[PDB]
């Protein structure tokens, strides 16, 4: 896991000190973040099933050799775990908006992710295009505020940049 | 370890359910209460020494035979032991509270104390009215009702924040 | 210098990560609470030597038997390097303040501070007796805000805490 | 390391002096773009594979003897490393920028790099063109003039951010 | 470790004995093998990461609550966790078959392996899934019938060495 | 590097004993599969060019859509750079049949292959199908023995393996 | 057991490697000597009463100071415990030339030999004595063929150097 | 318990040694010494309670603000605590004289005590005055002879270096 | 560790008391036989090679199937790992006759000896046996009875001596 | 650490050539006297300790300071390090002909030799000699022409590698 | 070099503290039982020629069979050699009854001395011989005082414990 | 180390030399002042914070600039590392006197102290005079010429042991 207060509270464990001045200060960061985040978050969880399929519809039509056989997506069965690997990505980048940190994304959907992608010849490459999709697809103010369109950006680049 | 936000995102990962409605609102909560829990935590913080060496040196008073030989307190070796021990106890609860969640307190000093306790021979009965005067003293820094120790905040209700404090300790008794 | 800045670049250059969004949330809580931090340090940069004077009074007071001969604080000298000492710690209070952590404060006062006062006979109890009159002698706002109160008092409580 | 308001602090320590008026102030100014400068390392890091991979690319193409035998980015493995330590400085460079202050560059990547690189056989001109295709990229990052990706922000001026992560990519230059 | 060879010599070690016409008969039937067995070796190391991933999918397909939240197979961390521990297996295994005895896969896969899966939560019945259908690939390989892999091999028959892979993916599931 | 007499010998230093039966055994077995994969090595270093050739051309046809713009292979530099790197690892498996392990292989061309190809977006499975391609359109005897064909799609099939 | 197969699966474990081209090659070594290893086992398995007997009694002869009073060999009991001990390391060197490797030896008879022989009051020069009269006993073609010769009198080269 | 007899040992333990000489040898410098540690351990443990309760009122003599309200000593059972604490120091001073070695006073008195003293605001120079009180006040042959006065003053200026 | 004075300290320090004069006057003859003490503790070292090895020859001389394959003095490596046990256990045994008080044996030698041995598989009934006949051999020095070996010491009476060294060894026998 | 083929293929790397026929047939030759290359190795460490021995006191017998106070040989300390330093050369020497490289030997064993040498004042005039002697009597091994001990080889021209070892020999002398 | 007060004075510094009341002890100790050893040494000292003569010749009457070829002692150098190794022994022995421990003979003598003396041949048996003779061969205190000759007789015991 | 018993081995060892009769009755004169030597130890060792105290204390005042900012005695971190230097030099002086050899010293604490102090900028005169100000204060010690406390032995000279600490304190100061 990892957020501000974990983070914090890591350092000050690692250091065997009471939670100080700059501790409560990061505590307040994650305070003043929240409403963008987790607005963010919100509007993630309340459209998380269109824009899923939205990326995955743009990851295949980027990628239709996905659709040949011994590939990816050469079985319907497959087509719809695309998809739910990808519902799982905006699950943890909504986990992430709510946690304030890359904590959700690190542990369940980057560590050991190229790995399991080699195995089962998944290109990462998919994966980035859907989110890179669904980053350039976000509109302000129609979809978020700034802020969190900030957030959500920021936190779709991280998963695009841990699979490239 | 775990804050209130991850624990929550733990708990809708159960499902494989996005964060709902209600637990952002809880967590919407946690965030307009910042301030509440960041002062909590201050005024645990700012009295740490104080919390510890009251809570020790209540648990001997009411318990002469910890300073008597073979008492677990006496040998100011073991009596430091004991002061850190409850500082560190401390410090657990106090990330607890700041984080919203016990996970750091029961993952990084209650995991495995009742053992080690066991081991060195640390009386439970003992620690566990150690860690009881630390949670009232604690307690009482919360709502700033310490006899000798006011913390000027803006008046309002830290009733949560002192029944977190509260139930942080009693998970540390509960593990002992 | 922990604060935190220091503290969030710290642990993401031991986890070997480019500064992700818990860090970004944890600077913004520095500027949060900035003009707090640094308005107490305002106060103290500006009112420091009455501070100073006041709160080395303050020990004298209490300890009147620091003049006595083989004491800390028999000479004028000695008494005059409690006060400078005061002042020293004082200046790493608004240290402190400024940089949002207990950084100076751990690296040049407390670091040491131990094995220097025991080796001097410098009694804790005098530092701790000034550091507690000048919290106590803090009034708002005559002095300063509420939450600058609150960021010079943490700070106070700091040393307090180190030195027993 | 230090951090910009630690960097004031050291600087003030020297003379034994309170933090002063002008100082604060620019502590202050600090905090009031600190925004932009959190938006700034927000660019840096949200293309920071971008960045290092165009910056290595564009070492390689304008010197290609880099990728041939006995050149320095032949050997995958090689070439894996120059990518990481691209990535290194390009990391350190964001810490700097986060920071306001080069002191956790400095003492965490720039020192002993040069006799580092020179033992290892690293060019050292070859490294410093890298550096500087990720100090154009980032610049162009920090400014939203990147040609091939626009980060929206708020409309304002940020040449101070990118005129910092220039100067943090140029002692990382004059280091090697 | 132990080889062919090695087990019987502690066998006839335990006797205080010289190694028998008949052991050196047997191992002499292992040399004349050993051709046989180094390309069962190969068939199976040059098809180690299909048959890994091949028994992991059949695992997950034919157990789909293993990549369910909770499921032990979810979170990527997990599955890349699986992928490492079925590959492990398969290595262990190879190097049994190389060796012509199993003594290398108890000591260093299987000791403890039950008790480690047990701590951690790891599923028995579906990992012993996962080594089956490692065996039963790893089999086909040998004997070249995987329908989607023919290793030109001269031909004869390699049964023993396939069923000397299957007794050592037994003795996996055996010990879990 | 990675042979048998580096391993052997890397061996008796880690015990630091002189070289033993043991170590002169396996010798003895590099002396007899030399004449195997030297004979491997021979032709592919005298036809190189042609396998590389077909290599390139197959890992193309199989996936037309690195020709798209944003791919590795949307420009002839980048299509002449995959051939290249496609010679590159000829050549190590050249210099692995010529040592008789995978030592060449592993430390000039796999060892952070991963970090390369997922930074400069180089799918792997285009190598992969470039080597299948190699290792499937070997003939006994037409291209070489049926044990330098072994030690060939051996040495093929650890560089697809490396990849997958 | 240090062998050809176990030191080079050794070796692929500590890389956490699958068996390579190399593995295969040292024991396709080990498959090449093991009809000499084989042919000295054998011969030295159906011989070894007549040859620990000579061994025994040249190194008596060599060393007949060994009989007297307070030496090892001062006694029935221990004669006869020389010739076991004799007989020992010649069932380890029949182990060795089975294995392929010293290990047998190195595990059973060298490692703390030397401890056990200086506590026990055993000079090592008797044993050496022993092992060099079987060595420069051994004729070729009559009692094996030159390589069995070679591995036989390697074995008792190696035991000899560890006792020297 | 650091002695002549365990540190010896413990080196030797340490080395993996027999006792050797030196061992021995250190063995009868306690044999020598044992005579004056001995008296003076024993006119301690013979007027303990005079000598506890008189270095308890030098130490309340010479710092009286003591028993003012928040100190160490301001109530009759701290005071009491105090002459408790004194009277610890001076058993496990007659434990270093039975031992020959400061363990006792470095495992039950000093470990942990500078820790315990800053936590409850006991200055470490109230301890240090009634052991200097205590160190001066005995006389030669006054009160024992003079190398069990040494004994006695180099534990108690032991103890006393160990709170400064 | 302790020694017969830290002993003494420790049996005092349970009931707060100071050294009392009965146990003053116990090692006020502790010292005045400390010259015996140390030509007991020389005797042994002096011949602690003799004692072992006379003791690990006898213990395999009564009973030879320790030596037979299977046996735990069979294999060299074996036979060794019996001899330098056998020298541990006679060092610890002088180092406690030195100190005159047993905790050095028990704390560092036969702490978990018991258990390590009988996960190891070593007989507890031939290492009982070894360490008796180290236990005569030793008290036979100590009382310089030794009947090839004679050290020369001053007439007296050092039977307090061999009672403890054969107090330590039952100790070490009873520990197994 | 690299060998004969490993140095032909990191010789052909540098031109990014794949391994040409003349090498390749270097290599057929290496492999065509690879017999005489393990026959050669099995004569170096069958009398290892004779080679190491009789150079050891060959130095000393021609250097007879060595032995006397302030010598390098005096203390048995210092001669059983120059006797194991010695060892350690000709282990590495036969490593080097084993591998027909001598990458082993410079990298693991002559790689800071010289510096560490004159650290310890190790004379290198008397090392030159102590591996000279080893030289010459590991090749007249090689050559099966000890005078006093004959290995039983099949009869040839090994000046090939004796001449192999004599240079490794003197690469050793040469790097001191 | 390991005596009484490098090893107490090691203990203190891997504990870094000062010298204390078990150091001085131990000291105490070396004091007084310098005397004898001092006399052991002086003896020694002035007759070690004879001595060592004399070990010699016990050493070879003992082993007459070092006198035939092949063997340590079968040219009058090697028996020369012998000689000067037990002078060299004697006068190790001479240096720790000096220094007060093992420490001269544990660096000078003992160190290494199994690995040269299976090198070179050495029978460990020879040296114990001529030891053996040494210690049995003194009288009291016809040759040195009782106590003189129980170091001599300890050193001597060490010595043959270090070969056996 | 060395002590005196062991520096007087060290010089016959040079020549292959017993330790001749000057040299005995020079360790004889050693340990009839040996006493004298254990009171001079006990009397540093018993005002050993008494000592670095005066010298520290002493240092800075004779040098304000240590304390000032810049200074290297400013920073109680600072601080406490020049009095735990000070300490850790007296301890090793009183080593030395001990010892009766400058041994230990110079190998535990003044070997690499000098390049050590110029590396952190540690002032060498300012240290100088610290050691010079901890001889003083040890010299007058061991003549109990202390104008504050005395300790009570037996009168006699003491005048080579005082002599022996101040070379001691002199060899310090010339090493930094």
């Amino acid at each position: 896991m990892k957020s501000v207060i974990t983070t914090t509270i890591s350092a000050a464990d690692a250091a065997g000190r009471f939670p100080s001045s700059s501790d409560l200060e990061s505590v307040q960061g994650n305070i003043q973040r929240a409403a963008s985040r987790l607005e963010a978050a919100e509007k993630l969880a309340g459209n998380h099933e269109a824009v899923v399929k939205e990326a995955g519809d743009a990851c295949f039509a980027k990628y239709p050799y996905l659709k040949n056989p011994g590939e990816a997506g050469d079985s319907q069965e497959k087509i719809n775990k695309c998809y739910r690997d990808i519902d799982h990505y905006m699950r943890l980048i909504n986990y992430s908006l709510v946690v304030g940190g890359t904590g959700p994304l690190d542990e369940w959907g980057i560590a050991g992710a190229r790995e399991v992608y080699r195995a089962l010849n998944l290109p990462g490459s998919s994966y980035i295009a859907a989110f890179v999709f669904t980053r350039d697809r976000l509109c302000v103010p129609r979809d978020m505020s700034a802020q969190a369109a900030v957030e959500f950006s920021g936190a779709l680049d991280y998963v695009i940049n841990s699979l490239c | 370890m775990l804050d209130a936000f991850s624990r929550v995102v733990v708990n809708s990962d159960s499902k494989a359910a996005y964060v709902s409605g209600s637990d952002l609102q809880a967590l919407k909560t946690f965030i307009a209460d910042g301030n509440k829990r960041l002062d909590a935590v201050n005024s645990i913080v700012s009295n740490a020494s104080c919390i510890v060496s009251d809570a020790v040196s209540g648990m001997i008073c009411e318990n002469p035979g910890l300073i008597a030989p073979g008492g677990n307190c006496y040998t100011n070796r073991r009596m430091a032991a004991c002061l850190r021990d409850g500082e560190i106890i401390l410090r657990y609860t106090s990330y607890a509270l700041l984080a919203g969640d016990s996970s750091v307190l029961e993952d990084r000093c209650l995991n495995g104390l009742k053992e080690t306790y066991i081991a060195l021979g640390v009386p439970t009965n003992s620690t566990a009215r150690a860690v009881s005067i630390m949670k009232s003293s604690a307690v009482a820094f919360i709502s700033n009702t310490a006899p000798q120790r006011k913390m000027a905040t803006a008046a309002g209700d830290c009733s949560a924040l002192s029944s977190e404090v509260a139930s942080y300790c009693d998970k540390v008794s509960a593990a002992i």
